[PDB]
């Protein structure tokens, strides 16, 4: 080798050096993915969260751990074409909104595509039903056979909230997948727990089925 | 829908007025250009191991 | 007089199917019939470049034949040395969503863009011993899925929202506009000349445009499912594609239909990428199901196999000189063929 | 691109000096160091190099044992501490900068020095001395003991002008490469321990001193130089 | 008479092949090169010793009875070493077990780099320990490891030796598997038809397997020395093959009733 030579592989080893303590950083992280459709509150779900069209990414930290979100919206184009780079993520936040009578069905149509997507398999999802305060507050009204002409029950706000809460879930046909379900309303500010109590029970699930019990 | 009905009539008028040869004229001519360099593709005809880079 | 308009259009349709049907007097396979057979072709591996620490999506070899880049989702952009194996250039991302790049012909520019909606160029010659980025262009509304350089100041891009545009860097505007596909743009495909293109969509169908005035010239359809991959024959007069469907086919652009069909009954899996060899005897392509195919492009007959990667293929190159293939993989490698 | 060279004075036989260079404009800690000498009469001498990233450093025979190089990257500062001096170190001291990698151009860049004053090696021969000649060709040889041409294709030769009152700057690098921002009436050719430098339609500003030096091994080592008159 | 020694013919010969199979699989491929298959390689690293340098030599032992007319300086090597392996299998076991525990235990901070460092760890000091126990009678003198009178190799009988040899090798880390599977139980019923009835069966497997293979020998080991049973020699081997047998059924479990193993096994 030659004199220029030998210091080209020493630059090369000094690139190599900074790449690995990169990938260190960016290992320790959490990565969840938002969906839903218009005006439902993906945009304010976590009162702590910060931003840091294309794609949304907005990240907070809590207790030791940071979390990054990604929504993607702005894509009105073709899922099946870049939906597999989201491949690796930890969990999927799913959010719909109670009053919206005629946002269902649209909900619940795209509910039913990623849940039995071919690269989501095994990945859990964290439901959030918005809005609750409203919807009682409507329910009265609109005695819910707008939304649901096939629906004979009582008009009770618990009754209603059981009703909507059990056709999401009827679109689930897999074992080794979870759904975690919470009702929040505008005024509440506690969100980050509820993330984070989700992520725990799914790293146990994780290596329980690792060692082969589960 | 009519502006649209008539932006596609015009372009299919386009598609539809142009010179065409016989497909076996047009076989033949990818036969002579493969036939005429085909002793300058290493990957068709390995290269001896004195003149590879790799 | 949409009724009247909307028949017109049937009219006008089956002119073209009768004029081809006309201009279609034998076939590719029955005329070279009476030809020697390729034989079997194996190749080894000779490099092994590793570094990223992600899926790679796309990668674009030099005109020297010496230096490549490549793109992965960790947010880098390395240039590679293929004769030594070292690490040139490091280049990080502002976002990590990348989906293509490609490198100038001159070798002073690379390019890159994603799911950001935006196409950047970095300039890689300059003082200060440091790549920095010189231009973005913006003004699509979908995600960016290929570009190429016409020269230093010149590039086209295709887009996620049915369109294709030519921009100037300088300026940072666009100059043409191409429309008239009605789903998603996924490959393109640049003549050696530099005044044709050809682009591939998901509504399974080819289009054929001009650069100069800006319209389309030609429309070629015969795949069952969308496009993925497409390029042209070194001659400059047919290209290839692949779909999803599991099927290459070779069209043709002064007869203007279809010549050549590539299948086989136990593949099933679709096609990311295909290329051709520096004579045009050779296809090929990368697949689902972890190979890369090697077709004869006359016979239509399998002639090899590259089996080396534990994940999807994801990308494919030819260098210039012929000497040598470079495969890229979802497992975080790529390797050198010769 | 700035670099600036500070120290220098008058200083006794035996003591000690350290001198200090500053940089601004450009990335620091990715470009490799470099020390040069020029007697007041003489000719140019390398003295000692420290890498990007501080892990390679060599010196030259003569200050073995009594120089040390160090950088100090955060600040961008590059050191020399001098220790036993005698009075064949009088000269006026270069610091240039090189950074190595495929296609790159090393020692495309120098600084204005300081003056002090203390009061098995390839052998690089320019015959010629002085040449008397505007709008005509001159050519300049040079020749070299031990073949500079390796096995890898590359032949190292460089080529410098020193217009008087100056700094030098990199006229070609490798053996035939035209560095930027230099006019393209200059060429370079040559083979295996012959080499010639070719100037055409010869203008104004190019007057001055042309030197020779070798990248193949350690120590690397100038020529004597060829001077260009009237 | 003669068709129970080829039954223990099979034997010898699979366990070389099953464990040395595992290791080829770990090397050849890519994907088995995550954190916790370290362990699993030295498990089977120990299992190939036994299996090619223990049981073979030691069934010479059994037609001549008692008689050792091999070598004296062959006798303390065969002890040795028969010692050493069987240590190792034990704390091997062990070692797997404590990694699981802490993954469900306290999923947040047992990832990444803690967990390799912790994992390396136990297979460093697998190793240490087990020498200790076997060359301590060889390298000090607690007892006579072998004797001209009638050809008898056998080890150490002292009473300080038999207790504290026990102990450290079975007793100790017998307890800590028993602790760590049935808080494991407590968490997968805490947590949460099927996963209970999986829940059950997995981990009485892994129990009674090590349960068995190794209390009949190390009960008799702990009272011959201080009482003064004399056991017949007939008890003294059928106790002695059972131990060697779980070198067997550890890749019966670790690796058999793996998804992920399955694939690699088909490809070869
Ligand atoms: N057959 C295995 C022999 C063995 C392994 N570890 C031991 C530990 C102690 C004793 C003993 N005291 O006999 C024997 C063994």
């Amino acid at each position: 080798l030659s004199a220029e030579d030998k210091a080209a592989v020493e630059r090369s080893k000094m690139i190599e050096k900074n790449l690995k303590e990169d990938g260190i950083s960016a290992a320790k992280d959490v990565k969840l993915l938002l969906l839903g459709a218009d005006n439902s509150g993906k945009s304010t779900i976590v009162k702590q969260m910060k931003i840091i069209t294309g794609i949304v990414e907005t990240h907070f930290t809590f207790k030791n751990l940071h979390f990054r979100l990604f929504d993607v919206g702005g894509q009105r184009s073709e899922r099946k074409k870049w939906i597999h780079c989201f491949e690796d993520v930890t969990a999927i936040i799913f959010c719909v909104d109670l009053s919206d009578y005629n946002r269902m069905h649209e909900s619940l149509m795209l509910f039913d595509s990623i849940c039995n997507n071919k690269f989501f398999i095994d990945t859990s999802i964290i439901l959030f039903l918005n809005k609750k305060d409203l919807f009682g507050e409507k329910i009265k009204k609109s005695p819910l056979t707008i939304c649901f002409p096939e629906y004979t029950g009582p008009n009770t706000y618990e009754d209603a909230a059981a009703y909507i809460q059990a056709q999401f879930e009827s679109k689930n046909r897999s074992p080794n997948k979870e759904i975690y379900c919470h009702m929040t309303c505008a005024t509440d500010t506690n969100n980050a727990q509820v993330i984070f109590d989700a992520v725990t029970d799914i790293i146990i699930a994780n290596n329980l089925r690792g060692c082969g019990l589960y | 829908s009519i502006a649209q009905a008539r932006k596609l009539v015009e372009q299919l008028k386009m598609e539809a007025n142009i010179d065409r040869i016989k497909v076996s004229k047009a076989a033949a001519d990818l036969m002579a250009y493969c036939e005429a360099h085909a002793k300058e593709d290493p990957l068709l005809t390995p290269v001896p191991a004195s003149e590879n880079p790799f | 007089e949409l009724d009247q308009l909307r028949q017109e259009a049937e009219q006008l349709k089956n002119q073209i199917r009768d004029a081809r049907k006309a201009c279609a007097d034998a076939t590719l396979s029955q005329i070279t019939n009476n030809i020697d057979p390729v034989g079997r072709i194996q190749m080894r591996t000779r490099r092994t470049l590793r570094g990223h620490l992600a899926k790679i999506y796309a990668m674009h070899w030099g005109t020297d034949s010496r230096l490549l880049v490549s793109a992965s989702q960790d947010g880098k952009l390395i240039i590679w040395d293929s004769y030594t194996t070292n690490k040139v250039h490091a280049i990080p991302l502002r976002s990590s969503w990348v989906m293509t790049c490609a490198y100038a012909p001159s070798g002073n520019y690379v390019a890159c863009g994603g799911l950001d909606n935006i196409c950047s160029i970095y300039n890689l010659k300059t003082r200060e011993g440091n790549v920095r980025v010189s231009r973005e262009l913006a003004g699509h509304t979908g995600y960016l899925s290929c570009c190429r350089f016409l020269d230093d100041n010149q590039i086209v891009t295709s887009s996620g929202d049915t369109t294709c545009a030519l921009w100037d860097i300088e300026t940072g505007q666009q100059t043409t506009t191409f429309t008239g596909h009605t789903g998603d743009v996924m490959s393109l495909s640049l003549a050696p000349d530099t005044r044709l293109f050809v682009s591939g969509a998901c509504d399974a169908s080819a289009k054929l445009w001009d650069v100069r005035e800006g319209m389309c010239r030609q429309t070629f359809t015969g795949h069952e499912s969308d496009i993925n991959a497409i390029c042209f024959f070194p001659n400059g007069n047919a290209f290839a594609t692949g779909s999803d469907d599991a099927t290459c086919r070779l069209f043709d652009l002064r007869a203007d239909q279809e010549l050549m069909t590539y299948s086989h009954d136990n593949i099933i899996c679709g096609i990311t990428s295909v290329s051709f060899s520096k004579s045009g005897r050779l296809l090929l392509a990368g697949y689902d199901d972890f190979n890369c195919n090697v077709w004869d492009a006359l016979k239509a007959d399998r002639a090899g196999v590259l089996a080396g990667h534990d994940n999807r293929v994801s990308c494919l190159g030819v260098t210039d000189d012929g000497m040598a293939v470079a495969t890229g993989s979802w497992d975080s490698f790529l390797k050198i063929w010769n | 691109v700035q670099l600036v060279e500070s120290g220098g004075g008058l200083v006794q036989p035996g003591g000690s000096r350290k001198l200090s260079c500053s940089a601004s404009g450009f990335a620091f800690s990715s470009f490799g160091m470099h020390w040069v000498r020029q007697a007041p009469e003489k000719g140019l001498e390398w003295v000692a190099y420290i890498s990007s990233g501080s892990g390679t450093i060599y010196y030259a025979d003569t200050v073995k044992g009594r120089f040390t190089i160090s950088r100090d990257d955060p600040k961008n500062t590059l050191f020399l501490q001098m220790t036993s001096l005698r009075s064949e170190d009088t000269a006026m001291y270069y610091c240039v900068r090189s950074i190595y990698y495929y296609g790159s151009s090393p020692f495309d860049f120098w600084g204005q020095g300081t003056t002090l004053t203390v009061s098995s090696d390839i052998v690089m021969t320019q015959a010629t001395s002085s040449v008397p000649v505007p709008g005509e060709s001159v050519s300049i040889s040079c020749r070299s003991s031990k073949s500079l041409l390796h096995s890898n294709g590359n032949t190292y030769l460089y080529w410098f002008l020193q217009r008087p009152g100056q700094s030098p700057q990199l006229l070609i690098y490798r053996m035939s490469n035209l560095a930027s921002g230099v006019p393209d009436r200059f060429s370079g050719s040559g083979s295996g321990t012959a080499f010639t430098l070719t100037i055409s339609r010869l203008e104004a500003e190019d007057v001055g001193v042309y030197y020779c030096m070798q990248h193949l091994e350690y120590p690397l080592t100038f020529g004597a130089g060829t001077k260009l008159e009237l | 008479g003669v068709l129970i020694l080829t039954l223990l013919g099979f034997l010898v010969a699979a366990t070389f092949a099953w464990n040395l199979l595992v290791l080829a699989t770990i090397l050849r491929v890519r994907t088995f090169h995550r954190v916790p298959h370290n362990l699993v390689a030295s498990m089977a690293v120990s299992d190939v010793l036994v299996a090619a340098l223990v049981m073979p030599l030691s069934l010479v032992h059994e037609l001549s009875g008692r008689r050792w007319q091999l070598g004296r300086r062959l006798c303390q090597l065969w002890i040795a070493c028969d010692v050493l392996c069987c240590t190792a299998s034990i704390w091997n076991v062990t070692a797997i077990a404590l990694d699981r525990y802490w993954s469900i235990t306290r999923p947040m901070e047992y990832t990444l780099r803690t967990r390799k460092c912790v994992s390396n760890v136990m297979i460093a000091l697998t190793w240490a320990l087990s020498a200790v126990i076997s060359l301590a009678p060889l390298l000090f003198g607690w007892g006579e490891t072998y004797s001209e009178g009638s050809e008898e190799c056998q080890v150490s009988r002292e009473p300080s030796y038999a207790v504290f040899s026990t102990v450290g090798a079975f007793y100790l880390p017998l307890c800590v598997v028993l602790f760590v599977y049935w808080k494991i139980y407590k968490a997968a019923k805490f947590r949460v038809e099927q996963k209970e009835q999986r829940a059950a069966l997995m981990v009485g497997i892994l129990i009674g397997v090590f349960v068995l293979c190794w209390i009949p020998f190390f009960l008799t080991e702990l009272i011959s020395p201080l009482c003064s049973c004399d056991i017949p020699a007939i008890w003294k081997s059928i106790f002695l093959w059972l131990g060697y047998s779980n070198s067997f059924f550890n890749p019966l479990i670790y690796t058999a009733f793996n998804k992920n193993y399955n694939s690699a096994f088909k490809n070869f």
